[PDB]
């Protein structure tokens, strides 16, 4: 006879338990990560806002000398 | 036979930092744009027909 049954050897292994992996850094290395991008920025902001100034202390001391024919 | 869901510095550290950098919300988000990249499921119909059975109940007919 013919019917649909299962093979020989059994249908093989189901995985029906939760697998979660548990995955990325510890949350000291994105503090530190976040710290080291904060003080980078502060330094670049600060040399670029100085330099800045200059520029700008350049640009009054030329309106200052173009005044008097003005 | 019967099983308890739901019963469960270092550690308050790890909860801040999920807290604050949002590590959960990222694996979401990582699952989502797993399912954007993979080949969707969408048949062209009408020139492709979904699968059916022998034994499928249709139109009435007079043999």
């Amino acid at each position: 006879v013919k019917q649909d049954m299962p093979p020989v050897g059994g249908y093989g292994p189901i995985d029906y338990k939760r697998n979660l992996p548990r995955r990325g850094l510890s949350g000291y290395s994105m503090f530190a990560v976040g710290i080291g991008a904060l003080l980078f920025g502060y330094w670049s902001m600060m040399r670029w806002n100085r330099e800045r100034r200059r520029l700008q202390i350049e640009d009054f001391e030329a309106r200052i000398a173009l005044m008097p024919l003005l | 036979t019967y099983k308890y869901v739901n019963l469960r510095m270092k550690s308050v550290t790890d909860r801040a930092a999920q807290t604050l950098l949002w590590t959960e919300l990222i694996r979401g988000l990582g699952m989502t744009l797993s399912y954007l990249f993979r080949e969707p499921a969408t048949i062209n119909y009408p020139f492709e027909k979904g699968p059916l059975s022998p034994r499928f109940r249709g139109e009435h007919a007079l043999r």
